[PDB]
DNA sequence: TATCTCGCAA
DNA sequence: AACACTGCGAGATA
């Protein structure tokens, strides 16, 4: 559901867009090594280009 | 041969709450060694059922001997997802909140 | 008089 | 060829 979409998407600490930060801290602490150039998946999920990831971006990633 | 786990993957640890492995044949049947600086965080955050891995010891100054915890003993159907833990695409590390979520309450 | 720091012991 | 890890009083405090 559209609840369970956002939740997914609101599993952060912002509740604002999905910054460069954000991701970070969400793949450092799952264990992840990697780089500040390692953005990748968030890197090519920035659909407008803005920097970051809005929901409608986030929902086309999964 | 060692005890198996538990269907829950709980292993059967000696008295110090570690898990002696100084053999591949000291790991039990239904389980997997992970060694890692950080499988022990990993498998406390996941809250899963492990046991610290006692893989040599390490001798030291004073006259102390001391154990290398080098890593987790856990059942093999948890191996990914620790293995996602300690190594952690956008649907994996998705995932993988998703499940830190209903796991923690 | 309530509050941190922080060394300190193992 | 394994002990634990954190409590507890020093000075200082608006
Ligand atoms: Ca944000
Ligand atoms: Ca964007």
């Amino acid at each position: 559901n559209l609840t369970v979409i956002d939740d997914l998407w609101s599993m952060l600490i912002r509740n604002c867009v999905l910054s460069v930060k954000d991701l970070q801290k969400i793949s450092n602490l799952i264990g992840a090594d990697q780089s500040s150039g390692t953005i990748e998946m968030i890197s090519c999920a920035t659909d407008g280009k803005r920097l970051f990831m809005t929901y409608l971006d986030f929902g086309c990633v999964l | 041969i060692p005890p198996l786990a538990s269907a829950s993957g709980e292993i059967t640890k000696n008295t110090f709450g570690n898990i002696e492995v100084f053999a591949p044949t000291m790991i039990p049947g239904n389980c997997c060694l992970v060694e890692n600086p950080v499988a022990i965080k990993a498998a406390r955050f996941l809250g899963v059922e492990f046991a610290p891995a006692v893989t040599s010891f390490k001798f030291e100054r004073g006259s102390t001997v001391k154990p290398v915890l080098s890593g987790i003993v856990v059942a093999k159907w948890l191996r990914e997802a620790i293995e996602t833990a300690i190594d952690g695409s956008w649907n994996t590390l998705l995932l993988k909140l998703r499940i830190r979520s209903k796991l923690n309450s």
